């Protein structure tokens, strides 16, 4: 039973708040009989430098086998202080220490969410802490360990759950080493899971004999036409939410307003203005 | 003799924190509050098409992300002359509304229940301190257990009424300058009442009785944590459309004393926050922010705002106590049989009590109880099928405030647009007027305050520290934003 360290760096808890929301079937089991989760500031029982301790403890009896989460991005200036994620006897830690202390003796690191995958609100433009995506900043410190990304701001819920199915199915069958090999193979080119991510949403809208037929809402409340001259990306955006939908299927973006293309490396800046096309 | 603590992370809270006290004869004698991460969304917004910010902001907090929403969409109602329609103005309390229970519940439940309930031998109940100091019967803990697995669902039926109208959640995509985006249709209406039925029943049933019931353990909790017992309100879900009544009327309590909300009078310094020394003593008006992570004698990432010189703190206590409204039946009841207190209205809990670690915790169970009607009143108030929006074109320079209440106190945004964009978005959220650094003249934040006096009679167990943060339900998002 494998250990999860949940690490928040420049986050705001939504990916954590999306995974609480799960109908997962498999939720209960993942969390109690599959991994243990034994670091998470928003929800464990011990905190300040004891649970940066039980943490490190178990991170040193399962090197190699313990699983990272990464919810936010990671600050790389003023030597990392943008970002302090604990103390242990008078030394802080900034998240860049934290990446580069755990993330070479982790089996594989999810990022979750568009902050931690692809840099995502603070990394765009007009920020100033040099917020950077897991996987870049993992690289550029020379830490080769394997990390999925599973976007979204926040994601659904379905596809971090998703994802550890896939894992878990992957890994039974062909061992941890193999297993993560299987996983690399279902990935796209920004390292998302193709069974997620794999599909376009505009290709799959509802509304895409509307868009086709050039009959375009005027006003948000106007569900008939086609919300592209209001502002909807879902021609640029890989998701399956017109599927799924969200919170118990009882809405998704493109029937209650638009798509902001929240799942994509250029989220925020490459799909604003969010109300123009 | 005095000893020093440091608690970094502070769990079981939203956001980076570290807290450190100075611990003397078994007591709390000083206290200082970090906020340790900073992304800098006022900076960030500049320079956008205005209407993004009502998405862009949310992002500061994916557990309060509407009140954020709210905050911003108010802002640019003002900045871009729109009128809400009344149907709009309904339905953007129903989406708020909705969150406030999703809150309230996250927050006693799955961030503070574990201060006073022992969690199973299992991650991430387990390890914690060895001397936790929990002292509920097998009974009671055992209800605290199960109520804690109910309100998984609870919360999480809370944001399928977020996002019935809101969209999704965290996160909507419903409301907008000019109202909201999907008109309420008959059949979704009795979606949002069938679940909410189901959270009252929680609400009303479990939830305010447990609160009530683990109080009576603890009722050495109401004697501390006063701090400088004095509270915000900047109102809050408006009940009309002339901007007069809202379910939370404005005012602000110090000394003893009710007095109107004066927005002018706010003003955030900085010498003991990491922004340039130049920006200090700023009105959000006029607000910059320039961080300095380096300068010396600095120690949080949050400004700290006073009110006209004064340290305040928000969240349901500051709600209730400056609105003083009727407690509920349980409450009432709970009051007298457990308590031996005879009381009709929130501030009959006494000053003292009212402002205390334990006070704080039943403030948010009375308030979510209290929302309950409001939202009952918006479901008969409601009209399936009238319009809920207006779209306004975006004004070349304009300026606009959007006050309201977050579920942990007084949210505003300011905007100002110069050239159809964004020039300055200065936000003071409700976590940074709680839990926030010393101000220029040496006057503690509103959690530093009321730290001092906190009982620590076993410094290898420090555990009432974290007990009083918990019970103003931070989020270090939202404060350093
Ligand atoms: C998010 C924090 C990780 C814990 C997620 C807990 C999800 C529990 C759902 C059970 C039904
Ligand atoms: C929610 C009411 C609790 C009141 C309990 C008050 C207990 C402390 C009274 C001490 C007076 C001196
Ligand atoms: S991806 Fe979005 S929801 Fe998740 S931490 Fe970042 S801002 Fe929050
Ligand atoms: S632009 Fe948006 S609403 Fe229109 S068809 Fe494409 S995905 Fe659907
Ligand atoms: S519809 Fe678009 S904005 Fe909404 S969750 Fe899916 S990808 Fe993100
Ligand atoms: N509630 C909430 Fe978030 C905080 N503090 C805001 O505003
Ligand atoms: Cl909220
Ligand atoms: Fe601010
Ligand atoms: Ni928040």
């Amino acid at each position: 039973r494998p250990p999860v360290f949940w690490l928040q760096g420049q986050g705001c808890t939504g990916c954590s708040v999306t995974l609480l929301n799960s109908v997962h079937p498999s939720i209960a089991d993942v969390l109690l009989k599959v991994i243990s989760l034994e670091f998470h500031p928003t929800v464990m029982a011990w905190e300040g430098e004891h649970a940066i301790e039980h943490m490190r403890k178990v991170a040193e009896k399962f090197k190699g086998k313990f699983f990272l989460v990464i919810e936010g991005s990671v600050p790389v200036e003023a030597d990392g202080k943008y970002c302090i994620i604990g103390e242990a006897n008078h030394h802080e830690i900034s998240m860049v220490d934290a990446l580069k202390e755990f993330g070479p003796n982790a089996a594989a690191v999810l990022a979750v969410g568009t902050c931690a995958a692809y840099g995502g609100i603070p990394a765009a433009e007009g920020s100033e802490t040099g917020a950077t995506a897991v996987s870049k900043f993992l690289g550029d410190n020379g830490i080769k360990t394997p990390v999925v990304n599973i976007p979204g701001c926040p994601p659904h819920p379905d596809w971090i759950v998703g994802t550890v199915v896939l894992a878990l199915d992957a890994i039974k069958k062909n061992g941890l080493e193999g297993g993560l090999a299987e996983v690399v193979k279902v990935l796209d080119s920004d390292g998302r899971p193709t069974p997620f991510f794999g599909r376009n949403i505009h290709e799959n809208c509802p509304y895409l004999d509307k868009y086709d037929e050039g009959v375009m809402s005027a006003t948000f409340t106007d569900k008939v036409g086609c919300r592209y001259d209001l502002g909807c990306k879902g021609p640029m955006t890989m998701a399956d939410c017109f599927e799924r939908k969200w919170n118990g299927g009882v809405n998704w973006c493109v029937q209650n307003a638009v798509c902001i293309g929240c799942v994509e490396p250029d989220f925020p800046d490459g799909k604003s203005p969010f109300y123009q096309a | 003799g005095r000893t020093t603590i440091a608690i970094d992370p502070v769990t079981r809270i939203e956001g980076h924190l570290k807290a450190e006290v100075v611990v003397e004869n078994g007591k709390v004698v000083d206290a200082r509050l970090s906020g340790g991460m900073y992304r800098g969304f006022e900076t960030i917004l500049r320079g956008r098409d205005p209407r993004d910010a009502s998405q862009i902001v949310q992002r500061i907090c994916g557990v309060c992300p509407t009140a954020h929403s709210t905050a911003s969409v108010l802002a640019l109602d003002e900045a871009f002359g729109a009128k809400v329609p009344n149907n709009g103005r309904i339905t953007r309390n129903l989406i708020f509304g909705a969150n406030y229970l999703q809150s309230h519940i996250l927050h006693f439940y799955h961030l503070s229940a574990q201060d006073f309930v022992q969690g199973p031998d299992t991650a991430p109940f387990v390890p914690r301190f060895p001397k936790s100091d929990l002292r509920l019967s097998k009974e009671l803990n055992k209800a605290g257990v199960d109520q804690y697995i109910e309100a998984l669902e609870v919360r999480r039926i809370c944001h399928e009424m977020v996002a019935l109208f809101g969209g999704r959640m965290p996160h909507v995509q419903g409301q907008v300058v000019g109202g909201a985006t999907e008109i309420p249709t008959k059949e979704k209406l009795v979606e949002y009442a069938a679940r909410f039925k189901k959270v009252r029943d929680f609400v009303e049933q479990k939830y305010v009785p447990v609160v009530y019931t683990i109080g009576s353990k603890y009722k050495d909790m109401f004697k501390v944590g006063q701090g400088f017992k004095a509270a915000l309100c900047v109102g809050a879900f408006p009940l009309d459309n002339s901007g007069k009544k809202h379910l939370f009327m404005p005012g602000v309590y110090a000394k003893g004393k009710d007095m109107p909300f004066d927005p002018s009078k706010i003003k955030e310094y900085v010498k003991y926050s990491w922004f340039a020394e130049e920006t200090t003593g700023l009105n959000y008006k006029e607000g910059k922010t320039i961080p300095a992570p380096d300068k010396a004698g600095a120690y949080s990432f949050v400004k700290a705002p006073r009110y006209d010189g004064l340290s305040l703190e928000v969240g349901p206590l500051a709600r209730m106590w400056v609105n003083n409204p009727e407690l509920s039946p349980v409450g009432k009841k709970l009051l007298k049989d457990l308590f031996g207190i005879s009381a009709k209205k929130f501030r009959d809990l006494g000053e003292e009590a009212a402002f205390s670690l334990m006070g704080r915790h039943v403030a948010r169970a009375e308030e979510t109880y209290y929302m309950l009607g409001a939202i009952e009143g918006w479901l008969k108030e409601i009209k399936a099928g009238e319009d809920t929006v207006v779209m306004p074109a975006v004004p070349a320079s304009a300026e606009g405030t959007g006050f309201t209440e977050a579920p942990r106190g007084s949210l505003l945004h300011y905007v100002k647009v110069k050239d159809s964009k964004i020039d300055n978005y200065q936000i003071v959220s409700a976590s940074l007027w709680n839990c926030n650094p010393r101000d220029d003249m040496g006057q503690r934040g509103a959690v530093e305050e009321a730290l001092i006096g906190i009982p620590v009679d076993d410094i290898q167990n420090p555990v009432n520290v974290a007990r009083l943060i918990r019970a103003f339900d931070p989020x270090l998002g939202c404060a350093v934003h």
